[PDB]
């Protein structure tokens, strides 16, 4: 049984990292023996606790979707025009959008008839028809171009990030500006224990280097 | 109540350090930011004047004080008062170097000859039980009190003791201060904490809780006492320079995360 390498030695090295203290209100100033490629290192408290919150918000969605318990809120009345090749798309990936609470019927110049729609979605298109079409049709032509593969729901612990590809791009955005709104700001005071919880937290993450909107999370300064 | 210091000697030192002391590093000093201990083995701390982070060796900061303190406070100090007594001969004794009664004796004679200088001019107090003669029952009453709040750790005692005795030249009156205040502040620095292997199963659980509680208490004094201190009075000496490091400017690391 051969492994790269490589991948445990990122994961290692903010395991063995202790806090220092806060640093202008705006970082989290932390400290690493055994040093290959590890001394100080400043971490953005916004990009910290906003990639926590990313992967929290990520597998809540994908545990829900998976498990089948992903809620689809009762659209009523809503009708879009579609071309004859775009009713076609719609009908072909029908199964597939069911699997994100994006329940619709397609009828016949031709229409879509949206039955049920996702409470993260429903708030988003806020009743704008256009927006909606865009959104659906930027994830069919995502699925029809191999841009994103669809969900492998034929396997019975959860790992979100082995779905994370999946996710359509409008859900993305919209938890990515979850996760950016909730998180800590520049300015804000953070205790000792808040930063050691925040380091913590943000170790036990998938991918702790880079905030929601892939900018870096963290600079070394030594 | 305060002394009139006449000495010559002790003007002399003090002229030393009033000459010694750097404008712009004093500047950086008295308007600090203290931000935490970096590492307790190197003693380093890190600082924030106005934008700028820097790498700062308290060791050589708190020497550079408690020598100050010394220099100004000079034949006015408190007293730091000690059932569980300390004993001058039995504290040499970690020392294998010492394979001697006469050389174990020889460091008490000097310092037991100097008590009446030493009680006064430092309040370093030192109490005999027994005969004048006798050496083995000379013990040490009261240290002074440099800061308020402040206890040095008594690891470094011993070689105190070994270094006043043999270190110190008790034959010119200049050379004799100079070499007390450097040996009163080498036991008042806060002691080093050597990096102990956590991590490790071969050390037992009591050496690992006893390295965490020395870290604790390394950097409760530092943001309490210290540095408080080092912020209020503090003259940063021109030599101290290379022990004052700037480790990022931070309005570069502003354009990094300007836009999230
Ligand atoms: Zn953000
Ligand atoms: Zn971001």
């Amino acid at each position: 049984g051969k492994t790269i390498t490589d991948f445990s030695i990122s994961r290692s090295v903010l395991a063995k990292y202790e806090v220092i203290n806060q640093v202008d209100k705006k970082f989290i100033l932390i400290r690493c023996q055994s040093i290959h490629n590890c001394l100080l290192v400043l971490v953005d408290q916004h990009a910290c606790d906003e990639r926590i919150r990313l992967e929290e918000l990520f597998y809540s969605l994908l545990t829900e979707v998976v498990t089948g318990t992903f809620v689809a809120r009762d659209l009523k009345d809503c009708c879009i025009e579609v071309d004859r090749t775009e009713a076609d798309l719609f009908k072909h990936y029908q199964s597939e959008f069911k699997k994100w609470g994006i329940g619709y019927e397609t009828i016949e110049t031709s229409l879509l008839e949206i039955k049920t729609l996702p409470e993260m979605l429903t708030s988003k298109y806020n009743g704008d028809k256009d927006y909606l079409k865009m959104v659906l049709l930027q994830h069919a032509h995502d699925l029809k171009d191999f841009k994103k593969l669809p969900m492998d729901l034929s396997h019975f612990k959860l790992y979100w990030w082995k779905y994370s590809s999946c996710v359509p791009t409008v859900f993305h955005e919209i938890l990515n500006s979850k996760a950016c709104r909730s998180a800590v700001m520049f300015g804000d005071e953070l205790t000792r224990q808040e930063c050691i919880i925040l380091i913590s937290k943000l170790s036990r993450c998938h991918n702790p280097f880079e905030c929601a909107h892939g900018r870096p999370s963290m600079v070394p300064i030594a | 109540e305060r002394v009139n210091v006449n000495l010559t000697s002790i003007k002399k030192l003090r002229e030393k350090v009033d000459d010694s002391i750097h404008r712009e590093l004093t500047d950086i000093f008295a308007n600090l930011n203290y931000v935490g201990v970096v590492d307790e083995e190197r003693r380093l701390a890190a600082i924030q004047h106005d934008l700028k982070l820097f790498l700062i060796d308290y060791g050589s900061v708190c020497y550079e004080l408690f020598y100050q303190i010394g220099l100004t406070d000079f034949a006015n100090f408190g007293k730091i008062n000690l059932s569980d007594d300390i004993v001058l001969y039995n504290l040499l004794s970690e020392f294998d170097e010492l394979n001697d009664d006469a050389s174990k004796e020889k460091i008490i004679s000097k310092i037991w000859d100097m008590s009446s200088m030493l009680n006064e001019y430092y309040s370093i107090e030192l109490v005999n039980d027994g005969l004048d003669n006798d050496l083995k029952s000379v013990k040490l009453k009261s240290l002074p009190l440099l800061l308020k709040g402040y206890i040095p750790s008594l690891v470094k005692l011993p070689f105190f003791i070994y270094r006043l005795g043999k270190e110190v030249d008790w034959e010119d009156e200049q050379e004799c201060l100079d070499g007390i205040l450097r040996e009163i502040a080498l036991l008042y620095i806060p002691d080093m904490v050597p990096k102990v292997d956590t991590s490790d199963a071969s050390l037992s659980e009591d050496e690992k809780a006893q390295f965490i509680n020395r870290k604790e208490h390394i950097s409760s004094l530092l943001e309490h006492v210290l540095f408080p201190c080092i912020k209020r009075r503090f003259l940063a000496p021109r030599h101290i320079l290379k022990d004052v490091v700037e480790i990022a400017n931070l309005p570069d690391l502003y354009k990094v995360f300007e836009r999230c």
